[PDB]
């Protein structure tokens, strides 16, 4: 949010792992490093009943 | 730095006994120190001097260096191991005279034969 | 039993609370006489341990003699220590007394 | 000592096992600390 | 239990459980912090006995203040009480060296 | 209580020396932990699955 | 490394030679170390073995 309140820039926090990093620090600029982020989930391919 | 890269003079810092040498290997979550110390045994009691003075020349006195002057007349032994050897200029230092130093008049060691 | 036959010593007695609240204070590893034995043997080792090279031999020398070597070792000459032995002992005694 | 409580306590897992083990270890630590400390104060040789 | 039936009785007992579980977790966390601290401190005590008591120290400020001469140790309620005797100079004068 | 070797003081200008006549070498083993296992947690997955 | 003054020079000397300097430095005289070099090495070896 700019001083005048408009949104000029944003991060989609679920787009990729880099985006998740920015969101977790609530910043567009984070320091260099190696960070753990949410795992890449396995998803169901079907169901058994 | 204290143990492995140096001989330590700090009692109990490295291992028990007198420290000689340490080695290091890695361990699952750190280092494993292997401290080799010197452990004395079979101690005996002997009678020692604080120092020796020439009885004829009372201002000329010696004290042992890293050892003791023991009766056996007087001889020198290293501090960690009893093993009498002659008192020589290599195991003594000249000191100021003291009331506790012995006055010797016969078998004067070479540093006092002046 | 003390907490039953006499009861709590005062308000908020945390020793008697143990049997009520569900907690227990455990005894120490060594009793008092053993700990005293360790420091007593330590006292008797001081003059003869901090004397010369190596940790293997013991010089059974007077405490006073040890003090004078300790003072000489920090820069007080022997002529001074010899003239002042009673003065030194008195100052030491004042410090501890 | 209330059974209803104990029944509900069980749904929190082995809570009390964790409390006891944590303190047991913490207590062993002092016995080891003391044993090591005194082993080092101990003299080899001493005068009476 | 005496006042409430199970669907509400449960909620009330559960509040007491949560509070007590919290208390015990806090207690344990502190016993672990306090025992870790005491253990580090015990190693400091170990070093002082060896550096201070069994030896004359040349390390300024390690033992007591001033120049170290001799230290003594007695037991204390939860540890050791060190008695460090140091040499304290006074009445300094200036000379040319 | 394991008593230390008792060495008497003398009423004299001499002193008693308790000195070794023998020796051995021994090894004090010591372990120093320098690390702990490093762990990260996918907190969102842990809590909500 | 544990041989003389300063941390800047390295004396590439035998381990055994280092041990004898280390023993001499704690109060065992050179006459003793010289007579007992094999005895000392054997005791050292027993300690590690
Ligand atoms: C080996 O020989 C030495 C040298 O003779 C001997 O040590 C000397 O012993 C005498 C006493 O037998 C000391 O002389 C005096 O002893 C009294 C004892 O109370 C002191 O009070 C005296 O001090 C006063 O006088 C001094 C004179 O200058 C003053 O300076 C001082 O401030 C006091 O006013 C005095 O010490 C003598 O000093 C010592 N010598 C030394 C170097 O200390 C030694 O005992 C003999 N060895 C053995 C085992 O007998
Ligand atoms: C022996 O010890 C006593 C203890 O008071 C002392 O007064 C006496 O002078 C001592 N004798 C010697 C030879 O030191
Ligand atoms: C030193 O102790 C060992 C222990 O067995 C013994 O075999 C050896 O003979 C001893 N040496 C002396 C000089 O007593």
């Amino acid at each position: 949010f700019s001083v005048d309140g408009y949104i000029r820039r944003a991060i989609d926090c679920g787009f990729n792992d880099l985006s998740q990093l920015h969101c977790s620090y609530e910043s567009f600029d984070v320091e260099s490093g190696v960070y753990s982020v949410s795992s890449f989930e396995a998803k169901p391919s079907g169901s058994v009943v | 730095n204290e143990c492995v890269k140096a001989q330590s003079k700090r009692s109990g810092f490295c291992g028990q006994g007198t420290h000689i040498v340490s080695f290091v290997v890695n361990a699952p979550n750190g280092l494993y120190f292997m401290h080799v110390g010197y452990y004395p045994s079979n101690h005996i009691e002997v009678v020692s001097a604080y120092g020796l003075c020439d009885a004829a020349n009372p201002t000329n006195c010696i004290a042992p260096v890293n050892g003791y002057f023991i009766k056996t007349e007087w001889s020198y032994t290293g501090s960690s191991f009893y093993a009498p050897e002659p008192i020589t200029s290599l195991n003594t230092k000249y000191v100021a005279p003291q009331v506790t130093y012995q006055n010797i008049s016969t078998n004067l060691p070479p540093p006092l034969l002046g | 039993d003390d907490c039953m036959q006499q009861g709590p010593a005062s308000a908020r007695d945390l020793i008697c609370a143990q049997y009520v609240a569900g907690y227990k204070v455990l005894p120490p590893l060594m009793d008092v006489n053993m700990e005293a034995a360790y420091t007593s043997s330590l006292l008797g080792s001081i003059a003869g341990v901090g004397w010369t090279a190596g940790l293997s031999s013991f010089a059974a020398i007077p405490f006073a003699q040890s003090i004078f070597y300790r003072l000489n070792g920090v820069g007080i000459t022997q002529q001074v220590l010899s003239e002042n032995q009673k003065l030194i002992a008195n100052k030491f005694n004042q410090a501890l007394g | 000592g209330f059974q209803k409580c104990e029944q509900l306590l069980r749904e929190y897992g082995q809570f009390c096992s964790k409390i006891n083990q944590a303190l047991h270890g913490a207590n062993l630590r002092q016995d080891d600390s003391v044993r090591n400390l005194f082993a080092s104060v101990k003299s080899s040789q001493s005068s009476p | 239990i005496q006042r409430l039936d199970p669907p509400e009785q449960d909620a009330q007992i559960d509040r007491l459980i949560n509070g007590r579980l919290t208390t015990l977790n806090a207690f344990v966390a502190q016993q672990l912090v306090r025992s870790e601290s005491a253990a580090l401190s015990a190693q400091l005590a170990k070093d002082k006995v060896n550096e201070c008591v069994k030896a004359q120290s040349k390390r300024s400020g390690f033992c007591g203040q001033g120049t170290h001469i001799v230290s003594f140790v007695v037991n204390a309620p939860n540890g050791l009480y060190f008695m460090h005797v140091g040499y304290y100079p006074s009445n300094h004068i200036e000379v040319v060296s | 209580f394991n008593h230390p070797i008792q060495v008497d003081q003398l009423n004299s200008s001499y002193f008693k020396l308790s000195i070794p006549t023998n020796f051995s070498f021994g090894v004090t083993q010591e372990y120093i932990q320098t690390t702990i296992q490093k762990v990260t947690v996918d907190c969102k997955q842990y809590v909500c699955n």
